[PDB]
């Protein structure tokens, strides 16, 4: 079940669910399996606030053992689209889209938790059929690595040679080994 | 009369006895003149019910004036300070009845349309066992305001015992271009009527067209803002005419056109 | 008698702006004292008042329009707030408050108080939704088109034992003036063609805040009906103005244009004891752009310039041999202060 | 959980689901599967669109891996049938249906974002039964394949014969090539 | 169900839920199996509550049989960050996640109630597929199993070694035995 | 202190008040309340001061009154707490010597008193002075 919060205004008070009183503070929530309708969900938040104060950064949690990549580049779209600054933070886990969204933050404005583990791995596809149509898939499966690649070394500032090698296969970084890698740039222990 | 201001007896609001009292200034404090008077009041919606059926605490506004009122208009002895109450001893109230004042009340009613429509529209029942088809036209609202009667007031917020007290009911109707168009020339105190005299006591002449009188009317029903709203569209075309009509001079007449109050054009000036 | 030409002349020697606003007020002035002063009616046609409305964000010197065209003339003027003002029954604030306040400017003067502009501030925040809201508004409907209104003999509080004179307000001219927050998002659904919450549609991203005035120029009945009034008050008021918002660019002007301008007040005050006072140009720019920073507003404008001057004028009358002194951009931020001639 | 928004109004407060506010805005959302329920679905926002400003457009986010034909034609024909402007934006990938409706846009209104795919192939089906049945259902695929080609190639503008060599076989065009194809009009990268 | 309760208030009453009414009282729930979805609610709630009140206590009560570890670190780094003091009371069973936030709770602000059941025991988890991926996966959670161990002396306050012989193996802590071990920091029996 | 310093014309609208009068006087100038230092002076500084007006009562009577500054220091701070300005500072002292004049007159062969910053917290009770 989800709880119901108070929040006192001007002209009165009024009642809504605690996922619906924290996105009035410019945060979002990204939790679970990557997929069109949960990301359509988040694509529209964005925009809503964009429309109210197109000023103040967004927040945006991710905790999620990766998914789909369709449905996570409309994310990543629209993040570099808006006009203000997506600030990703990492609670838990981050596996590859978790990953590529979580570096796809605004510079400078990216953080991670002490305990919060993070992993990168290649796109995983599979195509069964005639020969021919196998070609056309296996093609399209690597030319979305490379444009992955290319923009997790864009926003990492790694090398892209680097990018490819160590998400050849799965690596697992830890909050302070990530803030070397350029995934995040701090890591955030305590308040003040 | 203002029937907002009046509330029930022992508020800070004004006192239904003061209608009497305004009537006695007219007549110079005459009680016998104000016996034979005639009383106006306006808005009288206002003080209706809404949804107060139930009756969880007493409006002195809405039922509360209704009730004060029930005796005054059947008439009754009405106690008004002569001067104000000038010395506590020997007060002598003016004591005003009320039997052969008359009594004039009017306001807008907004949703009565509907309920006299509802009642007026017919079908018993929906599904096969109907009977009747219900069928029904579209009415304007002075055609169902016609069809009134005390029933469909009560439902609106009144008292039964209030409105058999006014047993005559008059309705009006809307207006249209033809209306609005004779509104702007015919009466005394015409619109239009009124600017040509602002424009003649400066040696300036004014002329209309008929033309500009239709763009004027459909306009004025276009913004759905009553008779009111010619004003705001003349005075708006006319702005920058009067702004600097006075600096120059050797004007003798001024005409309006149809391109004028659209906005693309400008008033013809004629020098003598 | 003043043509408009005149009154827009004035305003502008004490006004930086609202050209569109200031020709409007001038020919319902104009116009309103010709038919007070033409009383005695030689035409059969009967003239008919008119009333003024005023629709602008806050800080847009609605205020002061009213005051200067109140001080240019001999007739008594009066500042409420529609907030106040409740229904019968309620509180206690009711709108014969209102004339009484306008009595006591001119002494209980009743023929006085006829030829007396009242206006109205603050408008907005009472409207359609037991509570007064709408019900505070339908008692100004009787007072905008003109009836008798009982007031206390001496500016007192209403007693029985006592007589109440009564004031006719049909020849008091009234200026409804007010700010409208949301007004222009209804306009523009109307007029403007966009798709409002979209990936494609556009965004008031661009900060420019002069688009907001313009539109607010095409406002119409519908719309104010749109946010809630009712249709009798709209129609009460039929001269509609708009008052566009202040800029970087324009508050620059209000600094030195207007006659009594805050820089002229102070070099004034400077030159007075001897000293030279010089604003530089970049100063003033930083002023403004301090004020619109933090959205002070225009009122803001004078505590900044006093934190800078302050220091300075009161070590100033210790020494002497001063010839002129010389702001310039880091006098404002603080970081050292105004250097002196010798 | 879909989030709650709060619409201020010069009347007052009001509470609107995440996508129902941006419906109100002409903003109409296609995600997953197309089928008879969803369709219907866009097609009454559509008509109800229609009626409130027949003179505004209307834009649609379009992010599925295709879905039935059949759906897909009550919203091509609504879409050409109504008076405004219906403006088509991929958000993540775009198959044979989700391309067809993209490319059915309003000519000049037709975006894609950096990242979208896009991918195009000819009508599957498949019937059991009677040699003779067979024959009456295998002439109405290949009618669908023809009825479908020369509709793309009018909105796209590709000839008919250029349109049914590359929908022989899957094809996938990303961003730049859905431009250079004329499935869409523009890439709207950033917000200016 | 869930039942609804009423608080009266000077203005007027209000309705809300069980769960709801105790959360304005800085009270929070965890029951269950951990998860994403139910660790992102306490996370929200936690932060919800700092804003209302960043001085006042907060109070945790758990009861659940475990679950994943991402989804705890999530809940642990969060309570650590916050300024306000996390009570932590043990209702019935902790098991190995439920143990590490129930040791995680301020100092002296840590209870469990007399028949109270505690778990203390390694990471679980495993990975099939090839021999290096295998590799890397284990690493990973040798790493977790020395972390959660090293976390977990550092609040119980025994040393790292007696942590990694008494957690090697599923360890059962009754309520007294727990107040030895230094989980918890006293017992409420009886209210006073 | 420092929310006075940021206090601008519209706050004073915002309160209720009519914005003429405000505008009436452009000049605004901002105070602190009294610190711990400052109560001391005032304690003692002005000419009908507190303790003053207590040390004529007991010289009146015929025994000196002597006061510590690190007892005053903790009136001080009590009338912080309370903030009730300069005034509160004769309630806290009379609540202290409250036990003392009731007592005081009864005593004999008393000189002087000294009183210990103790005494003013309540758990120690004022010394006399026998000789
Ligand atoms: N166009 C303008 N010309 C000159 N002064 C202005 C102008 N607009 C605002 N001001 C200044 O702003 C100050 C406060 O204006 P205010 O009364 O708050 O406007 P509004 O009534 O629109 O809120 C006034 O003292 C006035 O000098």
């Amino acid at each position: 079940l989800v709880p119901m919060v108070i929040e006192q205004t001007s002209r009165g008070e009024r009642s809504f669910d605690i996922y619906s009183r924290l996105l009035k503070e410019r945060v979002i929530f990204l939790t679970g399996q990557v997929e069109d309708h949960m990301a359509n969900l988040i694509v529209a938040q964005m925009l809503f606030l964009e429309a109210e104060n197109p000023e103040k950064d967004i927040y945006l949690y991710i905790n999620s053992p990766g998914g789909v990549i369709t449905a996570g580049m409309s994310i990543y779209d629209t993040m570099q689209f808006i006009k203000p600054d997506v600030s990703t933070i990492c609670m838990g886990q981050a596996a590859s889209m978790g990953a590529f969204l979580l570096t796809a933050g605004a510079k400078g404005k990216r953080f991670c938790l002490p305990n919060s583990r993070v992993m990168i791995h290649q796109p995983l596809g599979g195509y069964q059929g005639q020969a021919t149509d196998i070609e056309i898939h296996a093609r399209e499966i690597l030319k979305v690595k490379g444009r992955m690649n290319e923009l997790m070394a864009l926003h990492t500032g790694q090398s892209l040679e680097q990018i490819e090698r160590d998400t050849e296969r799965d690596r697992f970084l830890s909050a302070p080994e990530a803030v070397e890698y350029g995934l995040v740039d701090s890591i955030l222990t305590h308040r003040n | 009369a203002d029937a907002t201001t009046l509330t029930e007896a022992g508020y800070v609001g004004e006192d239904v006895e003061n209608i009497i009292q305004k009537l006695l200034q007219k007549c110079d404090y005459d009680v016998q003149k104000a016996q034979r008077g005639i009383v106006y009041i306006d808005e009288i919606d206002k003080i209706s019910r809404k949804s107060d059926n139930p009756s969880i605490t007493r409006d002195v506004s809405g039922e509360g004036v209704q009730q004060a009122l029930l005796k005054l208009i059947e008439g009754t002895v009405a106690a008004v300070p002569p001067q104000g109450g000038r010395k506590h001893p020997q007060q002598e109230f003016l004591q005003v009845d009320t039997s052969k004042i008359l009594f004039i009340c009017g306001g807008a009613f907004a949703g009565l349309d509907k309920v006299i429509s509802h009642r007026v529209e017919t079908g018993s029942g929906i599904g096969f066992g109907a009977t009747v088809k219900a069928k029904s036209d579209k009415a304007s609202e002075g055609e169902l305001l016609a069809q009134v009667e005390p029933e469909d007031l009560i439902k609106f917020g009144l008292i039964p015992e209030f409105i058999g007290r006014l047993p005559v009911v008059a309705t009006l109707n809307e207006l249209s271009e033809e209306a609005l168009i004779q509104i702007l020339k015919e009466p005394k105190n015409a619109l239009t009527k009124q600017y040509q005299a602002l424009f003649n006591l400066e040696g300036v002449d004014l002329e209309f067209r008929d033309e500009a009188l239709d763009a004027i009317a459909k306009k004025a029903m276009a913004r759905k803002t009553g008779a009111r709203g010619l004003r705001s569209i003349v005075e708006a075309a006319l702005l920058d005419t009067m702004y600097d009509l006075p600096s120059m001079e050797d004007v003798e007449k001024v005409v309006i056109d149809e391109s004028v109050i659209d906005g693309q054009s400008e008033p013809l000036l004629i020098y003598g | 008698l003043p043509t408009p030409h005149e009154i827009r002349n004035h305003l502008d020697d004490y006004v930086i702006g609202q050209e569109q606003a200031k020709k409007v007020l001038a020919v319902a002035v104009y116009n309103h004292y010709k038919r007070l002063r033409n009383g005695d009616t030689s035409n059969g046609v009967e003239l008919g008042k008119s009333n003024i409305l005023l629709i602008g964000p806050t800080g847009s010197g609605k205020t002061l329009l009213a005051e200067t065209l109140a001080r240019l003339l001999d007739v008594p003027f009066t500042m409420a707030d529609a907030t106040t003002l409740t229904e019968a029954g309620y509180v206690g604030e009711d709108v014969e408050n209102i004339i009484q306040k306008l009595l006591q400017k001119c002494d209980y003067d009743v023929q006085k108080a006829q030829r007396g502009i009242v206006y109205i501030d603050e408008i907005d925040k009472i409207s359609r939704k037991d509570v007064s809201g709408e019900g505070v508004q339908q008692a100004l409907l009787k007072l905008i088109e003109g009836t008798v209104a009982a007031v206390p003999p001496q500016g007192g509080r209403k007693h029985p034992q006592q007589e109440f004179l009564q004031v006719d307000t049909s020849k008091i001219l009234f200026i409804c003036g007010g700010a409208f927050a949301g007004l222009d998002k209804v306009i523009s659904h109307r007029v403007e063609t966009g798709s409002g919450i979209g990936f494609g549609a556009t965004v008031k991203a661009k900060s420019d805040k002069a688009s907001e005035g313009e539109l607010l120029a095409q406002v119409e009945p519908e719309d104010l009906i749109k946010f809630g009034l009712i249709p009798e008050f709209i129609g009460r008021l039929p001269v509609v103005a708009t008052l566009n918002e202040l800029s970087e660019e324009a508050l620059i002007q209000i600094l030195k244009e207007p006659k009594n301008a805050l820089t002229k007040q102070y070099q004034a005050l400077f030159n007075l004891e001897g000293v030279d006072l010089e604003f530089r140009d970049e100063a003033l720019d930083a002023i403004a752009k301090k004020a619109m920073a933090r959205k002070t507003g225009a009122r803001g404008l004078r505590s900044i310039v006093e934190a800078a001057l302050l220091d300075t004028m009161y070590d100033l009358p210790s020494m002497e041999d001063v010839e002129k002194v010389v702001i310039d951009e880091s006098v404002i931020d603080g970081q050292s202060e105004p250097l002196l001639i010798y």
